[PDB]
């Protein structure tokens, strides 16, 4: 049942610092205790991320560009952001990509979506499925467990999305953060997490939410967005193969 | 090749040699066995599928398929006659069955004869231009066939296309399926068609009874992927049992090394797949077969010094492998840190110096 | 300039006529490198025996016997100098009034 | 610019047949449909034949049914047309006849010199 | 695998003349006889003639000789049967036959699809 | 060894694939030629 949502109260974009934060393994090679220097899509040390916010009737869930790379980190305690689109239109005249996480579940699928003007899911508990009309005439499917798991904010979830030659490539990582505000001043490198074999020209980027149940209701959940630059990194590979720190040079 | 004192021999270029110590050459430990560790996946990768389906897709909406987690055989290809040419750019034919590719990209179209030798790297023609084009470091295998047998039904076959006329160049390795109509100057289309207004899109009408040359033709391309990405398009080669501690000749998943195998207590993370060292060697593998983490010795070299007291003197000679264990080596033996000393006694008493061989250690010819 | 920097992987993927042209490009780049490395390791090494020679000179002059040179055993008035090993050299400690 | 070379053609018995070849120069058979008009004498312009080099399909009249075959081989940029079966009311100059219409149905734009095909009772 | 494809036949009067074709794909033509049989109506298994691909030697029938003549261009796989002096006993359907033997008397094992000649009195 | 020795009139003249054999050519010429300076420059230094 696609329906139009529009009470937002919208402001200005918000802004963040991110402080050192957004660095993967750039590769599959085991390194300990050496200095390594990457030329690779990384999110620039200090630069603006995009902060959207979810909070009571305020949502913001805006098609935003997607960019050689895409940094997505959600500090929330509520559970609220589950999933994400990616395509050229987003309209089924061109391929689109899917994923969203169920209970103990993941769904990441490649179909061609009429897809809402404001996709989202429904909790009550999770009542609407209420993304696209129609999935029509698919392709590539994946299934695993769920990208992101229980085990203020008590967490925040960093992932990288990076749509290269024949990989669509995500990388992700957990933290348990005591602030509420906004990023931590620390330091954190991302796992990789999946390397899918689609090759979509990816331009064209959504989140997809949950509402508590117009007569809706959004709760705590803030997500910064922060597109990759092509930089050359040092990381730092401590002796139990760790990216413990990086220099953006 | 007789005795050490003839490789000293013939190293100087004399037949008299002077006392002292030479190098003469390098010992190496040799492999005594090959083993492999390849993923056991026995499901075959869908080459029937690709180069015998119903029906091959035009050129330039050319099919692509992606094959992955399956074991190939190329050597079933490249055995059968059916095929007319078979051309494997930066690889070679015979060699395809040994190599691993992270993925594999089947492209399935027809042609016609004169444009056969438009689908490789760095050529240039109208199916070459704006139907399907090759990147100059393209790394594959074009096979054609001719199989106007079941290709062009009686009366012309306009079943399958080619666009003739584009706005520009085609990218390598991309698809344009797009039928606006073209402005080729002067006269502006405005989305209608009309005089100079020519269409991309045109139709072959293959008659059973053309010219070779403008017989149809079935081709397949074969591009092999080999990024740092796992390699998961391998070989039907058998995997061997594992082998430790011993100079062996190994293959993990396409890496191909000689080594000594060693129980590694590197703990990688579990995406990880190698390991390296400050000079990017390879250090430590994880087997395929087992979530196990191997670490990669390379296999005992030195040099091999001949200590000679000058021909004058004697023909008798040690020899040293400088920085080898005393058991890698295949009568006395003694144990240096400059390394492995045979046909020298080792004697208590401390004389000076005659002949120079390592860290305080030195040789003569006495009693 | 060759496909692989890895030698092994071009044995394997090439026959002996085309894999020829990629190990000639490979042997004429590590030829250089080790050439340049020789090279400079002779510099090298000219400056260390040059060091040396002023090191046995130093010994001889100062260790020995008692140097009527100026500044060539230390600040001041030599007396007398004490040799000590260091790794890969020699530490001279000059006694001067 | 586009040129319709044609040849063949000339006198034939009633009964017999000919071959006319068209080849185009300055475009290329694939999409655009060709075909042979005539005219005989005290007549106006008429289609012959026509095919579409997009399909392969081939249009004809009721006086050109059976005894002429259409056939073109885009790969050479060649149309030919076959008379059979002649009769002298066929007597006519065919024109080698092109559009920049995938359609047979659209009057040509594009015309070629002329044949002229004499019938012999 | 083998595949014997043919064109050439259909319907002719009787003394005319006809050719078939039978291209050879999976297989080259150089050594295996290639040949052609005819069903009759009312007739068993006959053969029409052959052709040993090793040697170019012909051999044929009391009833083709002459009037029939086989022809094998190894070169291009093909093999040709040119009908002549046709006669209406000469209805029937034409297989492509083909051995992996060198002997045109050894009995073919590799069949073509098969081509209606009809002959009209 | 190459067409021209201006590096610019090669790029201006001619494709990537076929400039990068010209520009092999001038880079190998230069990394000697720089490699001999760099070289002399060294024994002049420990001569000075
Ligand atoms: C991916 O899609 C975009 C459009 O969303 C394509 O960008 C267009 O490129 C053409 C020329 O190639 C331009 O004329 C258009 O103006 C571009 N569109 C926009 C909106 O900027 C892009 O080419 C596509 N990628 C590929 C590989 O085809
Ligand atoms: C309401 O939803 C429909 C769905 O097709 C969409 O076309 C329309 O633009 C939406 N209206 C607004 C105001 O967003
Ligand atoms: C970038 O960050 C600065 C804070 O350093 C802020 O003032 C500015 O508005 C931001 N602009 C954009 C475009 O992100
Ligand atoms: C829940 O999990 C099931 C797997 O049983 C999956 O099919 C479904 O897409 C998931 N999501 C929802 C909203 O049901
Ligand atoms: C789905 O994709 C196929 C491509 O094979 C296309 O033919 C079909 O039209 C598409 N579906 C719709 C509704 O257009
Ligand atoms: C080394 O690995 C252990 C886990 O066995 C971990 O506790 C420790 O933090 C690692 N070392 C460093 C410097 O992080
Ligand atoms: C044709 O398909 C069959 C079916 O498995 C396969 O055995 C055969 O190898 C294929 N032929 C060729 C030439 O690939
Ligand atoms: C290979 O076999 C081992 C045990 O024999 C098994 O653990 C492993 O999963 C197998 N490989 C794959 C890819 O399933
Ligand atoms: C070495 O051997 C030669 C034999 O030709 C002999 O003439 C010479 O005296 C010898 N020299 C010494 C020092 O023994
Ligand atoms: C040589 O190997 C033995 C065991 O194989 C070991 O005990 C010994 O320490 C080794 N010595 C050297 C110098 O490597
Ligand atoms: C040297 O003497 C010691 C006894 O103190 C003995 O153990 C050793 O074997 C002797 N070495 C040789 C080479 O005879």
């Amino acid at each position: 049942q696609c329906v139009n949502l529009t009470t937002r109260t919208q402001l200005p974009p918000a802004y963040t610092n991110s402080f050192t934060r957004g660095v993967y393994y750039p590769d599959k090679v085991f390194r300990s205790s050496v200095l390594h220097s990457t030329q690779d899509l990384f999110l620039p040390f200090f630069s603006n991320v995009t902060w959207f916010h979810a909070i009571h009737k305020r949502f913001d869930n805006p098609v935003l560009p997607f960019n050689d790379g895409v940094y997505f980190a959600s500090t929330e305690k509520s559970n609220i952001i589950r999933g994400w689109i990616f395509g050229t239109t987003l309209d089924s005249k061109t391929q689109s990509l899917l994923i969203v996480n169920n209970a103990t579940n993941v769904v990441i699928k490649v179909c061609e979506f009429q897809f809402c003007n404001d996709p989202f899911l429904g909790v009550y508990m999770e009542s609407e499925f209420r993304v696209y009309s129609s999935a029509n005439n698919c392709t590539f499917e994946y299934v695993s467990q769920p990208f992101l798991m229980d085990l203020n904010f008590k967490n925040l979830r960093e992932f990288v999305f990076k749509n290269i030659d024949g990989y669509f490539k995500i990388y992700s990582k957990h933290t348990p953060i005591n602030l509420v505000r906004d990023l931590p001043q620390g330091f954190s490198a991302l796992e990789p997490l999946v390397d899918l074999p689609i090759g979509i020209n990816i331009t064209r980027f959504q989140t997809l939410l949950a509402l508590h149940r117009s007569g809706w209701t959004a709760g705590a959940a803030a997500y910064y967005v922060g597109y990759l630059q092509p930089r050359t990194f040092l990381l730092k590979y401590n002796e139990n193969g760790t990216i413990t720190d990086a220099v953006d040079c | 090749a007789l005795d050490p004192l003839s490789e000293t021999k013939c190293t100087l270029k004399s037949f008299t040699v002077e006392k002292g110590i030479y190098q003469t050459s390098n010992f190496r430990v040799q492999p005594t066995e090959s083993i492999v560790r390849f993923p056991n996946i026995t499901n075959l990768c869908p080459f029937g599928e690709v180069f015998n389906a119903t029906r091959f897709a035009s050129v330039y909406a050319w099919n692509r398929k992606r094959i992955s987690n399956c074991v190939a055989d190329y050597s079933v290809l490249y055995n059968s006659a059916s095929f007319s040419t078979f051309k494997c750019y930066g690889v070679s034919p015979t060699k395809l069955n040994d190599l691993c590719f992270t993925n594999v990209y089947a492209d399935s179209f027809v042609i016609r004869g004169d444009e056969v030798r438009q689908i490789a790297p760095g050529q240039t023609g109208k199916i070459a231009d704006y139907n399907y084009k090759l990147p100059d470091d393209f790394t594959g295998c074009v096979i054609a066939w001719n199989s106007n047998n079941l290709d062009s039904k009686v009366g012309g076959n306009y079943n399958y296309l080619y666009r003739l006329f584009r706005k520009s160049n085609l990218k390598p390795f991309e698809r344009d399926i797009s039928t606006e109509i073209y402005q080729a100057g002067s006269t502006p289309c405005n989305g209608v068609e009309g005089f100079n207004c020519y269409f991309p899109l045109q139709s072959y009408g293959f008659q059973p009874t053309n010219g070779v040359g403008y017989q149809p033709y079935r081709v397949v391309v074969l591009s092999f992927e080999l990024l740092h990405a796992p390699a998961t398009v391998c070989g039907p080669k058998k995997s061997t049992n594992l082998v430790k501690n011993k100079c062996v000749n190994f293959n993990f998943n396409g890496l191909t090394g000689t080594g000594v195998l060693t129980e590694s207590n590197k703990k990688f993370l579990p995406f990880q797949q190698f390991g390296r060292d400050i000079a990017d060697t390879t250090d430590a593998v994880r087997d395929p077969q087992t979530l196990e983490i191997l670490d990669i010795t390379p296999c005992s070299f030195g040099g091999v010094s001949v200590i000679t007291p000058g021909t004058n003197t004697s023909n008798q000679v040690a020899v040293l492998y400088q920085d080898v264990n005393c058991t890698e080596v295949p009568s006395n033996v003694f144990q240096t840190r400059a390394g492995c000393l045979i046909g020298a006694e080792h004697v208590n008493n401390s004389y000076e110096c005659d002949i120079p061989i390592g860290a305080g250690i030195c040789a003569s010819y006495q009693t | 300039g060759a496909i692989s920097s890895v030698l092994n992987d071009i044995l394997s993927r090439l026959d002996p006529p085309e894999a020829e042209v990629q190990i000639d490009r490979l042997i004429t780049g590590r030829l250089q490198s080790l050439q340049t490395y020789v090279t400079q390791q002779l510099i090298r090494a000219a400056e260390i025996r040059a060091s040396a020679n002023l090191a046995a000179t130093k010994m001889s002059e100062c260790v020995l016997g008692q140097s009527k040179r100026v500044d060539f055993c230390g600040k001041g008035y030599h007396l007398m100098s004490f040799p000590q090993s260091a790794p890969h050299g020699v530490v001279f400690l000059h006694v001067t009034y | 610019q586009v040129q319709l070379v044609e040849s063949g053609g000339g006198s034939v018995q009633a009964g017999g047949s000919l071959t006319l070849s068209c080849v185009a120069s300055g475009v290329t058979l694939g999409r655009h449909a060709i075909g042979w008009f005539r005219q005989a004498p005290g007549k106006e312009r008429e289609r012959v034949s026509c095919i579409r080099t997009f399909d392969g399909i081939t249009s004809y009249v009721e006086s050109t049914k059976g005894r002429f075959t259409i056939s073109s081989n885009n790969a050479m940029n060649t149309v030919y047309l076959q008379m059979n079966s002649l009769k002298p009311e066929d007597t006519a100059v065919y024109f080698c006849a092109l559009g920049v219409t995938a359609a047979c149905s659209d009057n040509p734009y594009f015309w070629g010199q002329g044949t002229q095909v004499t019938v012999s009772s």
